[PDB]
RNA sequence: CCUACGCGUG
RNA sequence: GCACUGCGUAGG
């Protein structure tokens, strides 16, 4: 199904980022997590969506 | 209509509801409304709240507004009682003392005094020699003792001559020693408490006078500075040089303590180090806005920020399981279980959480009597003190705390000090105090909630002593089966059946009943826990005298129910409650959850009308239960056995840590004899200060069907050799979740762990019997990964995916 | 026993380092006009500690307690010294302000020094 | 019987 | 990077 695979790449996504000394930066970290938590409690399909989009837009930025 | 009456008579007694200028609501309903609470039924809370200008009735439209944890703001509008409570007790001493004058003896009850203070009873009034009346206030005291800090009414206290709108009393900051003030607010508000009132617990005659003695002192705190209470340290010379050490403890319940052993080794080393004195005097003063604790000092130049990673995937199983048709659309099975991760703010905020315990003062006739019933549930495990070389640690690889955890783990130290180290500490533990320091960190763990999770890890000291005095009764309580508690006892090779036929031992209706605590460990209060470590010490009777006895109860306290917490680098001074990393942390809490099981069926049992009673076994044990509680002072052996024997007949419990499983006659409880889920609601609510809701309980009406949940376990009947049997099946989706997600990346790999699917598997077998087909390819999901798992590594691992060895585990062979 | 020795090397070490970290001009003060010599540990970083470092959540907060140069805590004033941001970066006075909050690194850790 | 690895209550 | 409780795994 959609939603297990967009939960396990926001966790993937996740991982990468925290590899990525991301957590340097809180508020950076912080909006990372936030998001990530999202995602993984999120119910409908279009907001996990847009939130791991969000997220791979912040790694795409670095 | 129906007004809330403590009555006493031959024919009934009890606190309860009955059927029958001066306000038309008086003390006794107040009472009855806060001890008595029930969601749906709030109309005479309400209506008080309402008419003493508490708060308006906009605020009741408001949901969860009762709730403490939601709705924090509900405790400023009890507190708007506090002052009129307060006035009330003052006007009773005074009632009191006329009644000396008048030479009258009688009974005082809640239920005579208006809610401005005024008594208009004269009724069981015996005229006598004037100036030799003698009030009885026991009954009155002891049910109007919660309110008293729910409402805060000692608050006018903490102002210059005891009026609220002029500003606060100073007190000086050297000061510590409040004894004369205890015993002149004793003098003011509880004059006429017969029982001798100690301020300083080290002269207390026994543990029932050292509780009585804190249940005061618990009061009495919340007046004096916060920043009095904690340590007592000196400055010494010691080899010519300077040390600031402590030489005693404030205890908020426990009054002032002095070292015996004071004077101005590797042992004295440790004794030292752990004491907080040294590093809150190099530490720079701290002011932290993030929470509402009071901070002692920060001992780095720095705040430190820790954050939670995310978790590991696995690739490989989440790839198989979904090639062998799972985690599809629309399937029950899901992944509901994560790793969470966290951002720097993280700990302190949990610890914020701290907030939600407040100082609570118990019914003290009721907390004695539950107490003594408590301690019949303990009297066949045996205890006492061991020596060094009789103390067994599991794990040694683990912290020994600050400052502790900077120079080696717990090998370390154990080593370094021989036996005869360890006893000197031991008995210097038992003649003087000893501070420690615990340092909180945020747990790695698969769970499915947002939030953060901590543990506390204690000193190495504190271990230390703690389990050379406890860890007999520990092992002794592990080791018995079909006991109430059932820590020790496996849930497999029939464990789990041999339990549940243990609880359905002889109940005429039996049906089933469940609980959780609400932030159990955060909201417990410090006046249960000071119980339940004296319930667990009553063991040492002939090993220890009253003076190490006690002692050992303020280390306790020291070291748990009031320390110094280490969280980012600096210190904080934790409000209560039971800390997580203790010896008897799963101990003390089913002593607690006992208590309070004790104390909600004697408040059933009291709320009931007694007349409507049909039964006279059930009416007379009522009538001796409330001469027991409100009207006799020394334990009265034969009812506290003829009690305990009634709640096992009608109430058998299983009891782990805070979990829960009671199986208990219906009729008793529909007739009120036996309580209910609401009776449970109402004690945490005057008790443990939380607000308990229906949701997370459960009831089942059908012995067949099983607890809908235990250990986070559920309970389901299958057929084994020709005998029904029950056995426990976990939540797939927390077996899937902890088979796809793992904290290590070496877990990630398959092949170098194969027996963490084998332990999944081990747990998840039972759901091969579920109707649900999925439940039981879960099963045979991971019995096809294993096989895989061994065909990419590449006769004895053949039982690894082969099903029997899954089987035979949960038979009752062994 | 080495082990034995290194530990207690190593808390006889600390204890010394600490006690030279701490100063007599005040405690000696506080002990004497103490009647038993006995005082509360909490009052001691209070009324002898140097620096005095201060956790600010929000804007809001700062505005509330230590806005200016210099303020006043604990019956004391205290002179601003440092203001570090979550990430440890010398954020300078003129950032904080309301405007220019959301661009900062929550919570801001103040360091000042006694008057 | 003893070590190490892995897998429920706070 | 806590307290215990229980269950597998491999060597003396
Ligand atoms: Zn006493
Ligand atoms: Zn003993």
């Amino acid at each position: 199904s959609k939603m297990s695979d967009v939960k396990c790449t926001s966790v993937v996504l996740l991982s990468v980022l925290q590899q990525l000394r991301v957590e340097s930066s809180s508020k950076l970290w912080a909006q990372c997590v936030q998001l990530h938590n999202d995602i993984l409690l999120a119910k409908d399909t279009t907001e996990a969506f847009e939130k791991m989009v969000s997220l791979l837009s912040v790694l795409l930025s670095m | 209509v129906y007004r809330a009456f403590d009555i006493y008579n031959d024919k009934v007694a009890g606190f309860a509801k009955f059927l029958k200028r001066l306000t038309k609501y008086t003390m006794a309903d107040l009472v009855y409304a806060l001890r008595h609470f029930d969601e749906g039924n709030c109309d005479t809370l309400k209506e008080i709240l309402v008419t003493y200008n508490c708060c308006d009735d906009d605020y009741f439209n408001k949901k969860d507004w009762y709730d403490f944890v939601e709705n924090p703001d509900i405790l400023r509008v009890y507190a708007n009682l506090g002052e009129r409570v307060r006035q009330a007790l003052l006007k009773t001493v005074q009632f009191c003392d006329a009644m000396r004058n008048a030479g009258i003896v009688g009974v005082l009850t809640l239920d005579n005094q208006d809610l401005n203070g005024n008594w208009y009873d004269f009724g069981d009034f015996i005229q006598t020699t004037p100036g030799s009346g003698v009030p009885v206030v026991d009954s009155y005291y002891s049910l109007l003792m919660p309110i008293l800090t729910l409402t805060r009414a000692l608050t006018a206290e903490s102002h210059v001559d005891t009026d609220l709108t002029k500003p606060y009393i100073k007190w000086d900051l050297l000061k510590y020693d409040f004894t004369e003030e205890r015993l002149k607010l004793f003098d003011r508000y509880f004059k006429y408490w017969d029982q001798t009132y100690h301020p300083n617990c080290v002269n207390c005659l026994d543990d029932r006078c050292i509780l009585h003695c804190a249940n005061f002192n618990v009061l009495f705190s919340t007046v004096f500075p916060p920043t009095s209470f904690g340590p007592l340290v000196r400055k010494i010379f010691v080899d010519g040089v300077p040390f600031v050490v402590s030489t005693g403890y404030h205890f908020r319940e426990l009054g002032v303590v002095h070292n015996q052993d004071v004077n101005l080794s590797f042992k004295e080393l440790l004794v030292y180090a752990a004491d907080p004195a040294m590093h809150a005097a190099s530490g720079n003063l701290l002011l932290d806005k993030r929470t509402t604790c009071f901070s002692v000092a920060a001992l780095t130049n720095n705040v430190a920020f820790q954050t939670v990673k995310p978790g590991n995937f696995n690739k490989d199983f989440y790839d198989f399981a979904v090639s062998k048709g799972f985690f599809k659309e629309g399937s029950s099975v899901e992944l509901k279980h994560f790793f969470f991760a966290q951002d720097g703010n993280a700990a302190i905020s949990d610890y914020d959480y701290y907030r939600y315990n407040l100082p609570t003062m118990c019914d003290i006739r009721q907390l004695l009597f539950v107490v003594e019933v408590v301690d019949k549930y303990f009297d066949c495990y045996d205890g006492g003190c061991i020596n060094a070389n009789q103390v067994i640690v599991n794990n040694l690889d683990k912290s020994a705390g600050f400052p502790f955890n900077k120079w080696g783990k717990a090998r370390l130290y154990y080593d370094s000090m021989s036996y005869e180290d360890q006893d000197a500490l031991f008995a210097y533990t038992k003649r003087n105090v000893i501070p420690t320091i615990t340092q909180m960190n945020l747990k790695y763990a698969i769970s499915a909630k947002n939030r953060a999770r901590t543990v506390a890890g204690v000193s190495i000291c504190s271990t230390m002593t703690n389990r050379q005095f406890h860890q007999k009764l520990l092992k002794s309580i592990a080791a018995t089966r079909g006991a109430t508690v059932v820590i020790g006892t496996s849930k497999f090779y029939g464990g789990w059946h041999n339990m549940l036929k243990t609880v359905y031992s002889d109940v005429e209706n039996p049906h089933l009943m469940g609980w959780d605590y609400p932030k159990c460990d955060r909201a417990m209060p410090n006046m249960l826990r000071i119980m339940a470590s004296l319930v667990l010490a009553r063991k040492h009777t002939t090993c220890c005298s009253l003076s190490h006895r006690f002692y050992r109860l303020a280390n306790e306290c020291a070291q748990v129910l009031s320390e110094m917490v280490m969280c980012g680098g600096s210190l904080y001074v934790k409000p209560g409650g039971t800390s997580s990393g203790d010896a008897t942390t799963a101990y003390a809490n089913s002593v607690f959850n006992i208590c309070q099981a004790v104390t909600a069926n004697v408040n059933a049992l009291l709320s009931t009308d007694g007349n409507k009673i049909a039964d006279k076994y059930v009416r007379n044990l009522q009538h001796r239960l409330y001469e027991c509680l409100y009207r006799n002072r020394d334990v009265d052996t034969d009812f506290v056995n003829e009690f305990y024997a009634y709640l096992r007949k009608h109430f058998s419990m299983m009891i782990l840590s805070d979990d829960a499983v009671v199986c208990f006659n219906s009729t008793y409880a529909s007739q009120g004899l036996v309580a209910s889920i609401k009776n449970f609601k109402s004690v945490l609510y005057y008790q443990n200060n939380v607000f308990m809701s229906e949701a997370k309980c459960w009831t089942e009406t059908d012995l067949t069907k099983g607890p809908h949940e235990f250990c986070s376990q559920h309970t389901m009947l299958v057929k084994q050799g020709d005998d029904y049997v029950y056995l426990p099946y976990p939540d797939p989706s927390r077996i899937l979740g902890a088979g796809c997600f793992v904290d290590d990346i070496v877990k990630t790999d398959g092949t170098l762990m194969i027996e963490r699917f084998v332990s999944l598997a081990i747990d998840a077998y039972p759901l091969t019997k579920h109707p649900n087909q999925e439940y039981a390819d879960v099963f045979h999901l991971y019995l096809q990964y294993i096989r895989k798992l061994h065909d990419e590594l590449t006769d004895n691992t053949s039982r690894y995916w082969e099903p029997e060895f899954y089987e035979a585990m949960y038979t009752p062979h062994t | 026993e080495d082990k034995r020795a290194k530990v207690t090397s190593a808390m006889q070490t600390m204890l010394f380092t600490m006690l030279r970290k701490l100063d007599n001009d005040a405690l000696n003060n506080i002990i004497n006009n103490a009647r038993d010599g006995c005082v509360p540990l909490n009052i001691i970083p209070l009324t002898t500690a140097a620096k005095l470092m201060v956790v600010i959540p929000d804007y809001n907060t700062y505005k509330n307690t230590c806005d200016g140069t210099t303020f006043t805590y604990a019956s004391a004033l205290w002179e601003i010294q440092q203001v570090v941001d979550a990430d440890s970066k010398i954020v300078q006075l003129s950032e904080i302000s309301m405007d220019n909050s959301p661009n900062l690194a929550w919570p801001l850790i103040v360091t000042a020094l006694r008057a």
